[PDB]
């Protein structure tokens, strides 16, 4: 999988869900050619996504990265999760903008809020 | 045996090449591709997969298919190389997973005759994923990358090769430059060989700019000017050598 990256506020206007949710939860696997994988994660503030999916439980991605199937933690630190919402579920990549809410730092925290301009629309 | 040491390729390229890339023309769109070809089997053959003598397995292209018009399927069916996008239409570009799929499907045949298969397309996926492919083993019963082995496809109800991967030469509405594109199939035919990302923190095999930049198996495209962008890291090597020592025989054949 490759991918090319580019403006995160491209990036939030085009994801469906932008939220910052935690992964206190866990990890499962499913079966298949190679495999799915999905997240349980415990939503918190979310910037984007109220109308298609209001509050999100669980993010579903590939179990292959050469497939673009994003790696998250378990039980660990917040992340800055973005993805998109497809037959009611919230699908992630790996070249889906994705940050540990701990390395996001003071400039980009700052760009995030300026969601208030909501650009989008 | 360096005797087979040559994994040949089919190469397709959708409609949407021919038209937007080759600007509808056949030796537009041929050139392209073999000269991209070449480049990404001048990488392969040069790297010694053991930092020793073990190099000279490369990439050379058996056939180039170039669909010239989309695919005409009957209502409710889809095809690779059908005009319309999958799963929604109004996108320019399929979902990049089940386009890679539905490839593999519909190739099934082909693909069963070659090491490996790839697509080339031109269309703008989400996010700026420029490409995927399926991973490569060593595992005697490995079903991705190098080496047809059929996989059984229960809703398709036949074998299918996941011997294939894909690369689109769009970006945000941007053609891409050749440099950049190279390093895609560089990067997509190296899972093919067997390769995973490149990991980070460990970062032996992702240095920074200021000692070479990412190795080619690094997960952002990015650039292709930093010396180590043309390059497989220890990492991918580890990785690739031990597949190619166990499927070159099983594949592999004489160079040119
Ligand atoms: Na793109
Ligand atoms: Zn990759």
């Amino acid at each position: 999988c490759t991918c090319s990256p580019s403006h995160p506020q491209d990036a939030f206007c085009n994801s469906d869900i932008v939220i910052r949710a935690k992964v206190v939860g866990k990890k499962l696997v499913k079966e298949g050619p190679f495999g799915t994988l999905v997240y349980t994660i415990k939503q918190m503030k979310m910037y984007r996504g109220f109308t298609k999916m209001p509050h999100v439980q669980y993010i579903h991605t590939e179990a292959s990265e050469s497939l673009c199937g994003l790696k998250l933690e378990v039980n660990k630190y917040q992340y800055l999760l973005t993805g998109r919402v497809y037959d009611g579920k919230m699908y992630t990549g790996l070249c889906n903008f994705v940050e540990r809410w701990d390395q996001l730092t003071l400039s980009q925290r700052k760009g995030l809020n300026y969601r208030y301009h909501l650009g989008c629309n | 045996d360096p005797m087979k040491n040559t994994c040949k390729l089919l190469v397709v390229a959708d409609h949407r090449f021919y038209r937007y890339m080759g600007r509808g023309e056949e030796s537009t769109t041929t050139n392209y591709l073999i000269e991209l070809i070449d480049r990404v089997d001048d990488i392969y053959r040069n790297t010694a997969w053991d930092n020793a003598g073990f190099k000279g397995y490369g990439i050379q292209i058996e056939q180039i298919r170039i669909l010239k018009s989309p695919q005409e399927v009957k209502p409710g069916e889809k095809h690779y190389n059908m005009a319309k996008s999958y799963p929604n239409e109004e996108k320019d570009a399929w979902d990049v997973k089940m386009l890679l799929e539905q490839f593999s499907f519909d190739i099934a045949e082909e693909a069963s005759k070659v090491c490996l298969a790839h697509l080339f397309t031109y269309q703008d996926f989400d996010m700026g994923t420029l490409g995927l492919a399926y991973v490569g083993s060593p595992r005697a019963n490995s079903h991705g990358g190098v080496c047809p082995k059929a996989y059984y496809s229960p809703v398709g109800k036949k074998n299918i090769y996941l011997n294939s991967g894909l690369t689109s030469t769009k970006n945000y509405g941007k053609t891409i430059l050749t440099k950049e594109a190279d390093l895609v199939t560089t990067h997509e035919l190296g899972h093919n060989f067997g390769a995973e990302h490149d990991p980070d923190g460990l970062a032996e095999c992702a240095p920074n700019e200021d000692q070479g930049g990412k190795y080619v198996m690094y997960p952002i495209a990015v650039s292709g000017d930093h010396e180590n962008n043309k390059m497989f890291s220890q990492c991918s090597k580890q990785s690739i050598y031990k597949t190619i020592e166990s499927k070159a025989q099983e594949c592999f054949q004489e160079r040119s």
